[PDB]
């Protein structure tokens, strides 16, 4: 989420040529300077069984699907991300009020004008019209 | 200090029935309160423990980046006191349009004025209609915003579990 | 706006009471209605438009005096809300100026 | 009431010479600049229904009574204002403590001098000894 | 302070049975205060919170512009405090006449000082008769008014309606 920027340095480090292009060559020489010895055939094994590209040569995109893999996060931390992801339709991190209206109209359950500011305000502490992830669970917690 | 108000005194018709003494007990609590252009009152979310009379100059009333209300010469804001009995935060900023005098008074002083003076009570509460209550939300829409709405809505129970429990939440509100 | 982005809407209203009709749902007389109307149009006639009631045909003299009022306003007050310094006219220099500070100290 | 002074501005705009005389060709030259073209019959029919005096020049008191006419104000405004009417006999705008001993003389329900001063000092706010109109409904109010 | 109030303390009846402390205790919560010509001490219906001694000088009590006590030397106005226990408004202005020095005392101090002294107290509630009652109300009627009044009555359902209720109210009162 918010480290994928955060592992960037760590991707850089991968290539030694920093090309966006994760070399067979340049992992054989990180692992050997990691201080174990593998084939350059397992690394091509782990090559085809990680690159979505498959080509000798992989991106820092091409590694955030291997990312959300490993991410697996806990029951009530997904649950409220993925609440925030169908509840915000932009994902730009905060709640318009014009947002709530729109996945009041997709809910089902319409509320009025009133109503909806009132969730809103209710909703918001800082007081700047959208709510944060935190100002969300502030919120769902009781 | 009844010179120093007099500019509230003979103008507003909630004080022209007020008495002699109830005048001087008035005036040895207001504070005359100079602000400059761009220097604001009220923040958002501010306590409203002063209603202020704007002898002069004029006042913006921005709630959510817009102008809600503008008082000029001779205009009340602030919060009813005497029938609210609670300190409430405010809504809205109040920012300074020009070089503008105000007259506030602390709600603690106008309600020992206004619970000693008891016949001087309800003629303030019949004849001081507030200009702005800073206490209550005016809800609306955003013209640009309801025009971006109107956009989106021509271009268009696992989640509702964790959100339907709040709405009921709201619906108990 | 100082940004050029409208924020307010100005309205400016007068009176055309006395110079369209009388219409009445109930009343003591026409000329109770005549006279109510005449209590309405007020700043127009009363006040502005004084050397019309004289002479005749003033209908549209006198709503293009009002009219060309905020005409003329339509060009003068475009104030645009902006928290700008205050200017003076042309051809008259500032006292704490620059120039006029060197002027003064030469 | 108290804009009959405060029509006397339009009633010097009525006539052309100013002389508290009404005539028929000024008002007929005031309409013919409002826009409207009437004959001189139907203004000598409306000089006839609206003057007291009816002689072609009519008075600024001759329309108080048309003012009156015109007037017809709510139900309890006439209330306290008949009410100030008969309550206070010279109508000079208060109600001194004698005034309110002849009209208890006049109600027949007479009372002591202590009463009908504690009926003045409930009702003055200010403490002039006389009551106001704003006085007098606040008390008339509950 | 007991020197300095010693015009109030050797004059007094009601000080005359003074304990030594209790003395210090009330000295310590005088306050002398001199007042000029015209310069009135009490307004029409303010607080009278502190009964004053006239030590010096002469006053006039005003009421509906009339002149109703006159104080000299060594008269104690104000409002009974430890029989009222609670605060009024004054019924009459208290102009003064020539430059005179009273010794006031607030009601909280002074309550203060009764409420510890307790054998004083009594002491002082016999002895002290207050020269004139700022609370009560002294009804009256002007010989002027009384004789156009006989003039009047010389020459002399549908309103009593709106009029009876009050004088009912009045019943009641």
């Amino acid at each position: 989420e918010e480290q994928i920027a955060e592992f960037k340095e760590a991707f850089s480090l991968f290539d030694k040529d920093g090309d966006g292009t994760i070399t067979t060559k340049e992992l054989g020489t990180v692992m050997r300077s990691l201080g174990q010895n593998p084939t350059e055939a397992e690394l091509q094994d782990m090559i085809n069984e990680v690159d979505a590209d498959g080509n000798g040569t992989i991106d820092f995109p091409e590694f955030l699907t291997m990312m959300a893999r490993k991410m697996k996060d806990t029951d009530s931390e997904e649950e409220i991300r993925e609440a925030f992801r169908v509840f915000d339709k932009d994902g730009n991190g905060y709640i318009s009020a014009a947002e709530l209206r729109h996945v009041m109209t997709n809910l089902g359950e319409k509320l009025t004008d009133e109503e909806v500011d009132e969730m809103i305000r209710e909703a918001d502490i800082d007081g700047d019209g959208q709510v944060n992830y935190e100002e969300f669970v502030q919120m769902m917690t009781a | 200090c009844v010179h120093l108000n007099r500019k509230v005194f003979k103008e507003h018709p909630a004080f022209r029935l007020a008495s002699d003494g109830c005048l001087r007990a008035l005036a040895m609590e207001f504070q005359t309160v100079h602000c400059a252009p761009g220097d604001l009152i009220y923040h958002a979310g501010e306590s409203v423990d002063s209603l202020c009379f704007v002898v002069s100059g004029s006042l913006e009333v921005i709630q959510d980046d817009e102008v809600v209300a503008i008082l000029g010469k001779g205009d009340v804001f602030g919060d009813v006191f005497w029938k609210e009995a609670t300190l409430a935060q405010s809504c809205a900023n109040v920012r300074a349009l020009t070089y503008c005098d105000l007259h506030v008074i602390k709600r603690d002083a106008l309600q020992k004025v206004l619970e000693f003076y008891t016949a001087f009570s309800h003629s303030f509460s019949r004849n001081l209609i507030l200009t702005y209550n800073l206490r209550k939300r005016i809800v609306f829409r955003k013209i640009s915003d309801v025009k971006r709405e109107e956009e989106e809505r021509m271009k268009r129970l696992p989640p509702d579990h964790p959100v339907r429990r709040l709405f009921q939440r709201f619906r108990q509100q | 706006n100082e940004q050029d982005k409208v924020v307010l809407f100005l309205c400016t209203f007068s009176d055309i009471t006395a110079f369209k009709q009388p219409i009445e749902d109930d009343s003591c007389k026409g000329w109770g209605k005549f006279a109510r109307l005449t209590r309405a149009l007020t700043s127009s006639r009363g006040v502005l438009q004084q050397l019309a009631p004289s002479v005749q045909k003033g209908e549209n003299v006198h709503k293009h005096s009002r009219l060309a009022e905020v005409l003329q306003l339509g060009s003068d007050i475009l104030p645009q809300y902006k928290q700008e310094a205050p200017k003076t006219p042309p051809h008259i220099i500032l006292h704490y100026c620059v120039f006029k500070t060197t002027w003064d100290w030469i």
